[PDB]
């Protein structure tokens, strides 16, 4: 099922390479490690409701 | 917008409010970053001089956190007509860059096959604004916010006494007594994945506001992301 699987366990962008999942993210988030997880890479990320 | 609840401090960071000449909102708008305002071209008509204001929740007094930037490009799809509103869709090049901080974020862009596939299949998204609270009532001086599900597009085209074209999708409520209005135009719609917010429309328009079998019409947003991208490098 891959990515129509919980979006391949993706924190946002899914995408199906070769029968394969591969995540990605949007500007100013950077894949982290797992290759999964969106990591921001400054203050303020987009998407994000400020809470301080 | 008709019903709802108030924007609560930062849960709208990225919400945009165009001011004419007598510093009073008309329309809504989306920071995308700090340069780039995401708006509706029908809303371009409705003022002759404009700026845009941000991290603002109550216009009737001075917070502290608000901003106001004039424009420096307007940048209008050449493909927006008055008579159907297809292609309402503009961005605006800020002459100062925005500072982010409380109350003043952007929303994210999202990639247009996840998007569709992912967001927009999802049950509802979010709506934005300082427009009319009441269909026949003035605009709000507080800041709402309003959970509208996504419409069937087979449903809503059959409702609609206008067409619906690929570039627009409904959401709203059939009867129910809630949905964005006047003012609110060409301001967020945006949809949560996993606590991130992405844009998903843009207010465009709707036969009078929250009527029953009516509902409220948006801009594809992820039918001009291309688009969007272009329009940010100049
Ligand atoms: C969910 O977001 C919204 C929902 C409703 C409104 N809204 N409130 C009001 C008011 F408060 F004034 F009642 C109005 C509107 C609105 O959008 N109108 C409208 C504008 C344009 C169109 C056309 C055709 N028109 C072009 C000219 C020929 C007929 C299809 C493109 C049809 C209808 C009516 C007045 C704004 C945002
Ligand atoms: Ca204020």
């Amino acid at each position: 099922k891959l990515c129509s699987l919980d979006n391949g366990d993706c924190d946002q962008f899914c995408h199906e390479e070769q029968n394969s999942v591969v995540c990605s993210c949007a500007r100013g988030y950077t894949l982290a490690d797992n290759g999964k997880a969106c990591i921001p890479t400054g203050p303020y990320p987009c998407g994000k409701q400020t809470l301080e | 917008i008709v019903g709802g609840q108030e924007c609560k401090d930062g849960e709208c960071p990225w919400q945009a409010l165009l001011i004419n000449e007598e510093n009073e909102g008309f329309c809504g708008g989306t920071i995308l970053s700090e340069f780039y305002i995401l708006t509706a071209a029908h809303c371009l008509y409705q003022a002759k001089r404009f700026k845009v204001r941000v991290g603002d929740r109550n216009t009737e007094q001075e917070e502290g956190g608000e901003a106001v930037h004039e424009v420096e490009v307007v940048i209008k799809h050449n493909r927006f007509t008055k008579e159907t509103y297809d292609f309402d869709i503009a961005v605006l090049r800020l002459k100062t860059p925005i500072t982010f901080r409380m109350n003043v974020a952007p929303a994210c862009l999202p990639e247009r096959d996840w998007a569709e596939s992912t967001l927009m299949t999802q049950k509802t998204g979010i709506v934005s604004g300082f427009g009319r609270t009441h269909e026949k009532g003035r605009q709000s001086t507080r800041l709402k916010m309003l959970e509208v599900p996504y419409v069937d597009r087979n449903s809503c085209k059959l409702s609609s006494s206008f067409i619906i074209t690929q570039n627009m999708f409904c959401a709203g409520y059939d009867t129910k007594q809630e949905d964005a209005c006047q003012g609110d135009s060409g301001g967020p719609h945006v949809t949560r994945f996993k606590d991130t917010y992405f844009v998903t429309g843009i207010v465009s328009w709707g036969e009078g506001c929250a009527r029953k079998g009516k509902y409220g019409i948006y801009t594809k947003v992820t039918a001009f992301l291309k688009w969007i991208d272009r329009s940010m490098k100049t």
